């Protein structure tokens, strides 16, 4: 349900 | 600068239910 | 939060979301206490009966949020933890005594309209506001029902007298705890719930107009059950462990 977050953040 | 909210305390605006808190501290 | 209302924008700029990298999911709430330090319930990180033992690498901290599930571009700041500290005498075996943990951010967060820290009570603040009757505020993205908010919810709740707290449960209540809620007679409801755990219980000082974190959402029995209350870690009684980790 969570929208995708920037990969820089992983 | 803790606990002074930028959109409330800093601009001297009250949130919609803070009053209920203060009214309880007798 | 059960029986809460939608928070307004920037109402709780210290609210943090504890988020699981994979599977991506809301773990708990926390609060910002400075540009590098986040406060939460220890049971959010370590809870052996449920095979819960989260490491630093395992999570993200999301600051400045409103939306529970959107990625708030340009508003929110997402960070990485440099280090996790749990209270050395946390009691996960018997009652969650000392349910508290600090999270060191890998890098300082910048303050803004939506991101701003809460104050830690000093002995005279606590002495004056922690009174039966006095209302505090709980915020979180947890369950709406013993049911997922779309936005950060809020509820104001009364602190209850020590004995009434003891009498409501079979669990051994310590001095590092306090309970809060409405008597079944007061005919008002509201309570933390699944997902809210580790968030802040704050009060506003009538003396300097500052918001202070008095508790941490710790545990409860069901959500908004009549004659049961929410239990919160007493931040001031644990204040020296806090100073200590920060200063060393």
């Amino acid at each position: 349900d969570f929208e995708e977050i920037p990969g820089e953040y992983l | 600068d803790c606990g002074l909210r930028p959109l409330f305390e800093k601009k001297s605006l009250e949130d919609k239910t803070e009053r209920e808190l203060l009214e309880s501290y007798i | 939060i059960v029986e809460g209302s939608d928070a307004e924008i920037g109402m709780s700029p210290w609210q943090v979301m504890l988020f699981r990298k994979s599977p991506q999911e809301l773990l708990c709430g926390a609060s910002l206490i400075s540009d590098r330090w986040v406060l939460t319930a220890a049971h959010c990180l370590l809870y052996p009966p449920w095979d819960k033992n989260f490491t630093e690498n395992d999570l993200l901290v999301r600051i400045g949020k409103h939306s529970r599930t959107r990625y708030e571009r340009n508003i929110e700041k997402i960070s990485m933890l440099e280090k996790i500290y749990i209270h050395p005498r946390y009691n996960w075996r018997e009652n969650l005594d000392r349910d508290i943990a600090l999270m060191k951010l890998k890098k300082p967060v910048a303050f803004s309209d939506y991101i701003h820290p809460v104050c830690l009570p000093d002995r005279e603040t606590a002495a004056s506001l922690l009174q039966a009757g006095y209302k505090g505020r709980v915020t979180g993205w947890g369950n709406l029902k013993e049911g997922q908010p779309s936005v950060l919810q809020v509820v104001n709740l009364p602190i209850v007298e020590r004995p009434v707290c003891k009498d409501s449960t079979r669990i051994r209540i310590t001095d590092n705890m306090f309970c809060a809620g409405y008597k079944p007679d007061e005919g008002k409801r509201g309570d933390a719930c699944e997902g809210d755990s580790g968030g802040p219980f704050v009060m506003k000082s009538p003396f300097n107009n500052r918001w202070y974190q008095m508790g941490i959402v710790s545990w409860g029995e069901g959500c908004d059950r009549d004659g049961k209350y929410g239990f919160y870690t007493h931040v001031f009684r644990l204040k020296k462990w806090i100073q200590k980790v920060i200063d060393q």
